[PDB]
């Protein structure tokens, strides 16, 4: 298992310097985000807020739909899975309720399963729902989610997700 | 583990159709029966019997008709050209355990679509000169409508005994009968040159008020409880549109396709899925060419055609005749086909309640009337059903001038008894 | 170590200590009333027509609008521009009726704006002012194998216009209003004729299939999709007809039809509340209702029916029926006023609720007034309705909980046994009568 | 739930049964706590007796008890078993005359449980009614005694009183899934009590000795917090735990003035006789929502110790008292009751000539007026007095 | 391990014999047998044939643990099942043996041993069904027959 | 292992279970620090770490302590005051167990000053015949809540800001008494009467900020925790299940009291092998809030047992106890239970 952690550390290090990225440190409750700096948030999550958004969500009340575009990579092989909902059509939005519950770790979402066609419910994880603790409605972010807070289905394979752009909009 | 048969079938090197035949196996009585009859005229010269059995099955013995039990092997092509019963005996490796099976081959000894026909004696059909003639059966009464030039005549007779025909005194009617329609409760409509006329007794006719000049009366329904939907085809601008006349109220609907008939078509009203439905067969297109499609509908707003075979429906330039036998639910359509320069009668039959239609052989289905061997001088075909395995085929000769004279009654042979 | 209820104490008990138990029988009054327009947020729609002998008719169709992606700019410039086909796919998962009845589906193009509302409508007369026929095709529900789709070719003009607007024209695929007013309008999907089936359509797509980039010196088909989602506004036209015989008085049964249709309303009078609790003249007693069972037995459905009973029923007051679905709540979020039955199982054919005493407590609590000479009394009747709902579950197998509760959008019908003939509208309210004089 | 000390229904009113502040040796002599002056055990009743212990001693006094109680009624009978730890205290010297003591003693205890099963009125199914109650008011005390003037001694006890009393009443239905109601009342009490005692010990001719003692306890006002809850349960407690009322403050509960006079005659190592009278001014003291009328409480005790020349000391005693409250009799007026009792015990010495093992047996009877609960209780008490020689050079 | 699984499955099935209530039954010419009851008795004298398709309401249980694996009892329309048509369209042997003796209107419970239900093949959970069938599992069926499809179809 | 040398000792030990809970410890004491009087100066340091499954679910603790102990002669030449200064650093890596309330991921610091006064005059501690043992101890921390000015009443306060500096004030007391029924010189085999009283209170400066570190786990035999951390004191109550009184359902108490009366009958007295039979009666309880402290209505139990002393092993024994009362938040009495005691 520790080998998977080491391989993920190597993959993250080789990916961050592959394109121009400025890694900084982030503290909880941060409010001011440089629109050109990627932050490290102590939960191994990497965030670069392209737009802060609007009014913050209400806990255990707001239901949010997300549209994400990006791909997943490994230490040596990339583009194992590619997903897109912001540009290509034919994909139902993914809906989650904003909650807080410590079942095993920090869980900030309750997914509402979509039963009306093809979607990306298996690409919604803790890393995707985390930026809602700070940002607001109509929010656009870029994320690098390690396997620990990645999708639960793709946990054994130890894949690292890179979300090129995730957009959050309130309501169903 | 013991001795049983789970699947059994026949296959021929020269005949591949034996594989599709399915056999049902009853262990309680030990009988193998093909419940679907094998097609007439088949040949069973050399055939292999392929059967799926248990592993414990070791020895098999086959007896043909009343022959001898012969030790059977999987590589035997047996001879059963004239064989209708077969006996099978299965043994295990021990040899003492036995089980008997009887296989009976079901085949049509004659043509499955043969008909038997008879003259009706004493018939007194009126000698009437008319262009459009139709027959409508309600309860236990047949009514024949004829468009004699500019006028309209109606005659009545008994469904069971159509021997005697009586003229009816029509009151309120005017113009020439273009088309007729009727529901199951006896109410009838006739479209003439003037507006539509309505009656409940085929005698007293009231002019239905309207403004849009209708072009054809397709049919009538009684779907809204207490009302009477009336499907119509009218002319708007320079195209044809479907229309409804539900309780006098007029409405416009979808645009008719270009292959939709306007004249000399046969209509019928039936029921499916707890809903009245209309079926329309044959006719002449708006351009003038004949139409060879079947159109059904449920509300009169729009119609759609079925996916038939390669020209199963005969192409006719004049009125056909659509009849139904309700006891077996069979549909028949008689039309006039211009085959090799001669007007003959062609029959299209259906047994799947109108789902599928197949062209039939005229010489077997139709009567053997000598006067119609060389052609069909009359410009229309009339036929009405009876209610149980009985059809009437008005017309033996051309009579004194025009119109039919004699009546033919026919029964499907399969349902003779 | 001994646990037996000693009876010794009681001869020196204070006069205001002792308690007691009581039972009161309460009567419902049962009616069947039109359900009304239903709130529907999901993407499910119904397409087709149905006729049932004991339940009347239903005609369902809809109007849809496609979801516009931002900066569409689809790949692989089509060879010399242009495209090949614009086939539109209607996807359905299940149906009600006969899987072999032939229907005729027509696709029109409208030029109006879809009204903002999530309620199913009837008589959409204003929208269909001009319209324009695009396509029409016959189909049947069950097509063998598992190809549960309806594929309808469309004219190439709409796909060509979409492609043109994405390259040589401004990228207007930004706001939904701009996409609806410039790129593509609203599509009206209906069945012009035929009867016997209703499809539960869950989405509809419009695949624009183009040639490809030249691909060295070959070419290989590629395509777009343009699905519709629940973020936009649809129009569901659900119309139930000839159900007037279900609304007439019949004192042994009450019907609940699902798509709009009819529902069962239960009314407890005010006097029945007044001379069963509070009341009296001492004004020192009080009631604490602790048990009130309520179970309903569904009548055995007759053979030949096309509609089957709904799996779940929701019992809730009629006043809280709007805000229950507009806020997308769940029976676990209002445990005091909304109750969910159990699975309709053909072994016993009954919907079993449980102790509803909290509902009666809630009704008594905030509807008790006093006449000028004391005499507390109830001022309003208790009105409840039974609705057919669709429940979506989640959680582990041992712990299953109601994740989502929506209004049921599929043809169904049930005849419950509630009336005066066999005393089926009876509840036995078990209460505790203590005394309390600290006022 | 366990009640440990008592399950008498009479403890439903007031602060329950009023306990005493005597150890095993004092209790075995009928409750003699005022007149006794012996430097061998703890005599927390009269603090002036502290200044009688030897110069190098650490007396640690433990104790426990068990027993049975028989309750009788109009026609019914019942019996219950008790058993618990009575107290524990310590006493050591401080200077040439001054001594100090500490420990934990019970001030009062209360507990009961009863009810019955009946049929739902105007119905068919059955239901159970249960009335429960527990409560304890403890006492953590520190005392000091001295003898400044010859043949005269004084003492003072400072006590911290903390306690809790709960009374509950409930009905249990017998259905598929009911909401059983429980009406509950909780009361928390804190205070600070003081006791002042004086003693005069005149040595008579030869070996005879006379002891005369007095003890006084001022009125105490107690800080109180009362809560009334109305719960509904299905298997565990569920929603609607509504609190009906909550009242907090002082000046709602009081403890009365107490006076005690005791006399004792002691022939050394041969004979000890003593008696004492205690008066409590419970009349007119406040108690919020009390369902009874208080009355002045009188306690009379008399006992003796005889040991011949094995060495086992013998103790006997008789005590009586009147009730301090009037419970409401069924269909009548507030009435009281009396209590009488007899105690006999032994005081076996041990090998180191300093420790003691005491075993006592007590029988007491409650005498009501008429038509009330009758109680006869038997009790066996086992003590231990560990006397070690500390403070040695 | 699995051998002990076969052993306790067969010891349980065998106990369902002496459990007097449930008579043993078999089809003609087969040593195979299935233990069955007669919860309800129907009207009619038409038994299904080995090649007949019958629509029923059914529930399936394992003998070990009695875990529900399949069932359509929470629906009004009966499900159509075929006894035996070919190697692709069929059902387990015990199901055929049980249904060949019933009649329209019956509701019977029958115990099918491991070697008549699935043998050693085993049923992986896969999609749809979530509870897999362990290899060599005896089954407990409750089947209510509603009618018989004619062979003409 | 006692590395005696340099006029002092350097005893040390380390225990690691075969699956987790690695721990190491070193101790260094000076019996004659200063060179004038037997004033103890002890220094002890230790480290311990304990651990889909668990990727990095790990609890680690760095501990250090100093202690100066005296041999006071003011009351009498037996009182032994003892002052110590202790510090412990807690760090967590996603600790799923509801141990330590909601502290799951952060890290906390503990700094306490301990003052203890005791008097012990018993004979050989293996089998005591006469004497006493008394102890009163206090352990307190710095009230950071009065200076950091962080409002703990609200819920929005950060988890790191909440569980970072531990505040409490813990009090303990204990007293044991032994007495021989018969003369030790005349009879070697003599019954021994024993009485034990002990209790503790864990207060808090702020009514909302309470230490998740150091709560009580009562019930059963009681030796240690085989699934969680060792930062919760385990108190044994014979006649009940393990954790039944307080600790099951993750309910940890903040005060407790236990009273024991025993009677020991010796059996074997040979060289270094002793064995005896004991009959005991116990009463105890533990409360989540201090206000419920009630030293009279406790949970009772009684029974018998057997003890054996063995060289290099320590003490081994078996006890049987019957619990008469139902624990709080339960509906079953203690019943009949068997407890094994290992070592002290």
């Amino acid at each position: 298992l520790k080998e998977m952690k080491k391989d993920e550390r190597k993959a993250i290090e080789s990916f961050i310097n592959r394109m121009g990225f400025t890694i900084k440190e982030g503290h909880e409750g941060q409010s001011e985000f440089d629109p050109d700096i990627m932050y490290h948030f102590d939960n191994d999550l990497y965030m670069q807020v392209l737009d802060k958004g609007k009014e913050p969500p209400v806990l255990n009340k707001t239901k949010i739909n997300v549209r994400m575009e990006g791909f997943m990579f490994n230490r040596e092989r990339d583009s194992i899975y590619v997903f897109n909902s912001l540009t290509s059509g034919g994909f139902q939005e993914s809906v989650f309720r904003y909650i807080y519950k410590y079942n095993d770790g920090d869980i900030h979402f309750e997914l509402i399963k979509c039963t009306t066609g093809s979607n990306l419910d298996m690409f919604v994880c803790e890393g995707v729902a985390f930026p809602m603790t700070m940002l607001g409605n109509k929010a656009r972010v870029r994320l690098i989610v390690p396997f620990r807070i990645g999708p639960e289905s793709l946990y054994s394979r130890g894949l690292t997700g890179y979300y090129k752009e995730v957009e959050y909009v309130f309501r169903d | 583990v013991d001795l049983q048969i789970h699947r059994f079938y026949l296959s021929s090197k020269k005949n591949p159709d034996l594989e599709k035949v399915f056999f049902s196996i009853d262990h309680a009585k030990g009988t193998i029966i093909n419940k679907k009859y094998m097609p007439y005229g088949t040949v069973l010269d050399s055939v292999m019997m392929k059967l799926v059995t248990d592993f414990s099955a070791k020895k098999l013995r086959v007896a043909i008709n009343d022959g001898e039990y012969k030790d059977w092997h999987n590589k035997d092509s047996l001879w059963l050209r004239d064989c209708h019963t077969l006996h099978l005996m299965v043994f295990d490796e021990s040899g003492e355990k036995t089980k008997k099976y009887t296989v009976t081959l079901n085949r049509y000894d004659y043509q499955p679509t043969t008909f038997v026909w008879h003259m009706l004696d004493g018939v007194a059909l009126p000698d009437i000169n008319a262009s459009f003639v139709d027959v409508v059966t309600h309860a236990d009464k047949v009514y024949l409508v004829a468009a004699t030039g500019n006028k309209t005549l109606l005659y009545s007779s008994d469904r069971k005994n159509p021997v005697h025909w009586t003229l009816l005194s029509s009151s309120g009617l005017s113009g020439a009968c273009r088309q007729i329609a009727a529901t199951e409760d006896g109410r009838a409509w006739i479209l003439t040159d003037s507006g539509i006329y309505q009656s409940d007794d085929f005698t007293n006719w009231s002019l239905l008020p309207s403004e849009v000049p209708v072009t054809t009366l397709l049919g009538a329904m009684a779907w809204p409880q207490g009302s009477h939907t009336l499907a119509l085809l009218a002319e708007k601008e320079g195209s044809l549109f479907f229309a409804t006349n539900i309780d006098g109220i007029h409405s416009w609907q979808e645009q008719a396709p270009e292959t939709f008939p306007v004249r000399n078509f046969s209509t019928q009203l039936y029921k499916a899925n707890n809903h009245p439905m209309l079926r329309l067969v044959g006719g002449v297109t708006h351009t003038g060419a004949p139409a060879t499609s079947v159109w059904i509908t449920s509300n009169g707003n729009d119609w759609f055609g079925l996916d038939l075979a390669a020209g199963a429906i005969p192409a006719s330039m004049e009125k056909g005749a659509l009849v139904q036998t309700p006891s077996d639910g069979n549909l028949y359509y008689y039309a006039t086909e211009q085959a090799e320069g001669i007007k003959r009668v062609a029959v299209a039959y259906s047994t799947d309640k109108g789902i599928t239609w197949k062209r039939g052989a005229a010489d077997i289905m139709l009567p053997a009337d000598p006067f119609y061997t060389v052609g069909y001088p009359l410009p229309f075909v009339c036929a009405f059903d009876d209610g149980a395995y009985n059809i009437y085929q008005l017309g033996g000769v051309s009579s004194s001038g025009t119109f039919f004279s004699s009546i033919w009654k026919g029964i499907l042979k399969l349902n003779e008894n | 170590c001994d646990d037996d209820l000693s009876p010794i104490g009681g001869s020196i008990q204070p006069p205001s200590d002792p308690v007691s138990a009581r039972v009161d029988t309460l009567e419902f009054s049962v009616k069947t009333i039109p359900m009304g327009d239903i709130y529907n947020r999901t993407n499910y729609t119904l397409l087709g027509d149905l006729t049932d002998p004991e339940y009347g008719d239903l005609k369902a169709d809809y109007i849809m609008q496609f979801k516009s992606p931002r900066n569409f700019k689809f790949k692989y410039p089509p060879k010399d521009g242009k495209i090949d086909s614009v086939k539109l796919s209607i996807n359905y998962d299940s149906w009600a009726g006969d899987s072999t009845s032939i229907m005729k589906v027509s696709i029109y193009k409208i030029n109006k704006a879809i009204p903002p509302s999530y309620y199913s409508t009837q008589e959409l007369a204003s929208l269909l002012d001009e319209t324009q026929i695009i396509a029409s095709q016959t189909f049947k529900a069950g097509n063998d194998s598992a190809f549960h789709r309806v594929r309808i070719p469309l004219p190439n003009e709409i796909g060509q216009k979409i492609y043109d607007l994405s390259v040589n024209n401004p990228s207007v695929f930004d706001t939904q209003e701009s996409f609806y007013n410039n790129v593509l309008g609203g599509l009206y999907v209906t069945t012009t004729t035929g009867t016997g089936v209703v499809l539960s359509v869950y989405n509809t797509q419009m695949a624009i299939f183009y040639s490809y980039k030249v691909a060295a010196d070959s070419t290989a088909t590629a395509s777009e999709t343009f699905v519709n989602t629940s973020e936009s506004y649809q129009v569901n036209h659900i119309k139930n007809s000839q159900i007037s015989h279900l609304l007439q008085e019949n004192d042994s049964l009450s019907c609940v039809k699902s798509p709009a249709g009819v529902m069962t309303q239960l009314t407890i009078s005010k006097e029945q509340f007044t001379d069963a609790f509070t009341s009296n003249l001492s004004s020192s007693l009080a009631w604490q209702i602790g048990e009130a069972q309520f179970n309903i037995s569904a009548s055995k459905p007759s053979e030949g029916l096309m509609l089957s009973p709904p799996s779940y029923l929701l019992l809730l007051p009629q006043d809280s029926v709007r805000n229950f679905f507009e806020q997308e709540q769940t029976e676990l979020m209002q445990p005091r006023t909304a109750f969910l039955s159990t699975i309709y199982n053909i072994k016993k054919r009954e919907y079993r609720f449980s102790n509803i005493s909290r509902l009666l407590m809630e009704h008594i609590k905030n509807n008790t007034e006093k006449t000028p000479e004391g005499k507390p009394y109830i001022t309003k009747d208790l009105v409840l309705v039974l609705l057919p709902v669709k429940r979506q579950v989640a959680g582990a197998s041992n712990s299953l909980y109601t994740s989502q509760l929506n209004n049921f959008m599929f043809p169904s019908g049930v005849k419950l046994q509630l009336g005066k003939k066999n005393k089926t509208a009876r509840i036995g309210v078990y209460s505790m009568t203590y005394t309390d004089n600290h006022h | 739930q366990n009640n440990n000390f008592t399950e008498s229904p009479y403890t439903r009113f007031g602060l329950g049964r009023l306990g005493e502040r005597t150890t095993i040796s004092g209790h075995s002599m009928g409750g003699l706590g005022v007149g006794l002056r012996q430097g061998t055990y703890v005599n927390a009743v009269n603090p002036a007796s502290y200044s009688a212990v030897d110069s190098m001693t650490f007396i640690f006094d433990f104790g426990a008890s068990t027993g049975i109680t028989w309750y009788a009624e109009n026609g019914k009978k019942d019996n219950r078993k008790m058993g618990n730890i009575e107290y524990f205290a310590m006493l050591f010297p401080i200077s040439k005359s001054i001594a100090m003591s500490a420990g934990v003693l019970p001030y009062s205890a209360s507990g009961y449980q009863f009810g019955s099963v009946d049929q739902v009125e105007g119905g068919s199914v059955q239901y159970t009614r249960k009335y429960l109650g527990t409560g304890n008011l403890n006492d953590l005390y520190v005392g000091i005694g001295a003898t400044p003037f010859k043949n005269f001694s004084i003492g003072a006890n400072a006590s911290f009183l903390f306690g809790r009393f709960t009374h509950s009443r409930q009905v249990i239905f017998s259905t598929e899934a009911p909401y059983n109601p429980v009406h509950l009342s909780t009361l928390y009490l804190k205070a600070a009590k003081f006791d002042f005692g004086m003693q005069y010990h005149l040595p008579l001719k030869s070996d005879r000795s006379l002891v005369i003692g007095a003890v006084y306890s001022p009125r105490v006002k107690m800080h109180s917090e009362l809560t009334q809850i109305k719960n509904q349960v299905q298997n565990g407690v569920v929603v609607e735990s509504e609190t009906q009322e909550y009242i907090k403050g002082m000046d709602y509960y009081t403890l009365p003035h107490t006076l005690g006079i005791g006399f004792s005659y002691e022939k050394k190592d041969k004979l000890l006789l003593g008696a004492d009278v205690q008066y409590s001014k419970w009349k007119g003291e406040k108690f919020y929502k009390s369902d009874c009328k208080f009355q002045d409480r009188i306690r009379v005790s008399l006992g003796g110790e005889i040991m011949p020349d094995p060495k086992v000391r013998y103790r006997f005693g008789l005590h009586g008292e009147n009730s301090y409250l009037k419970v409401p009799t069924k269909g009548g007026v507030y009435q009281g009751y009396h209590i009488v009792g007899a105690v006999f015990g032994i005081g076996i010495p041990l090998n180191d000539r300093r420790s003691f093992v005491n075993v006592s047996l007590e029988y007491d009877r409650l005498i009501p007026k008429e038509g009330m609960i009758k109680e006869n209780a038997l009790k066996l008490t086992f003590g231990l007095t560990f006397n070690e020689s500390w403070f040695k050079k | 391990e699995e051998k002990q699984r076969r052993h306790d499955n067969e010891v349980a099935f065998n106990a369902y014999a002496d459990s007097t209530n449930f008579k043993k039954v078999s089809v003609d010419g087969s040593t195979a047998y299935v233990y069955m009851r007669w919860i309800t008795n129907g009207t009619g004298t038409e038994h299904p044939i080995a090649t007949s398709r019958v629509e029923v309401h059914y529930q399936t249980y394992r003998l070990v643990g009695n875990i529900m694996v399949d069932g359509n009892y929470n629906s009004e329309k009966p499900a159509r099942i075929t006894l035996y048509r070919n190697e692709k369209d069929k059902s387990i042997t015990g199901f055929r043996i049980a249904l060949q003796n019933m009649v329209i209107g019956d509701e019977c419970e029958f115990i099918v041993p491991w070697y008549l239900a699935y043998g050693s093949k085993g049923v992986p959970a896969s999609s749809a069904n979530l509870v897999p069938i362990p290899s060599y599992s005896a089954l407990r069926f409750i089947v209510k027959l509603s009618g018989i499809i004619p062979e003409e179809d | 292992i006692i590395p005696q040398g340099d006029g002092q000792t350097l005893s040390l030990s380390a225990q690691t279970n075969g699956k987790y809970y690695q721990q190491y410890s070193v101790t260094f004491m000076d019996p004659w620090f200063g060179g004038k009087r037997p004033d103890m100066f002890s220094f002890s340091a230790f480290y311990s770490k304990t651990t889909a499954s668990d990727p990095d679910r790990s609890l680690q603790m760095l501990g250090t302590s100093i202690g100066y102990g005296k041999r006071l002669t003011w009351p009498d030449n037996w009182f032994q005051i003892y002052t110590s200064l202790n510090y412990t650093y807690y760090r967590l890596r996603n600790w799923s167990y509801n141990t330590f309330q909601n502290f799951h991921h952060g890290s906390a610091n503990d700094l306490n000053l301990e003052l203890r006064l005791s008097r012990t005059s018993i004979d050989n501690p293996i089998y005591t015949r006469s004497g006493s043992d008394f102890m009163v101890s206090v352990a307190a921390t710095l009230p950071y809540s009065l200076w950091d000015n962080h409002d703990y009443a609200s819920q929005n306060l950060s988890v790191s800001d909440r569980y970072r500096y531990i505040e409490y004030h813990k009090w303990k007391f204990r007293g044991r008494v032994f007495t021989p029924l018969l003369n030790p010189a005349t009879h070697k085999y003599t019954p021994v009467l024993m009485s034990r009283v002990e209790g503790a209170v864990l207060g808090s400066y702020n009514s909302n900020k309470k230490s998740p570190f150091g709560t009580f786990y009562m019930g059963g035999d009681g030796m240690s925790s085989y699934y969680g951390g060792y930062m919760n004191e385990t108190i044994g109550l014979r006649g009940y299940k393990n954790g039944s009184i307080a600790g099951n359902n993750y309910d940890y108490a903040y005060a407790y009291m236990r009273l024991t009366m025993e009677l020991r009958f010796p059996i074997l007295f040979e060289n270094s092998f002793n064995a005896w039979l004991l009959a005991f009666a116990e009463a105890g309880n533990a409360w989540r809030s201090i206000d419920n402290y009630n030293p009279f209505n406790l949970k009772r139990s009684a029974g018998v047992g057997l003890r054996v002393t063995l060289p290099m092993v320590g003490m081994l024994g078996i006890d049987w106890g019957y619990g008469f009362d139902r624990p709080d938040n339960s509906l079953q009495r203690g019943g009949s239970n068997v407890h094994f005691v290992l070592g002290q």
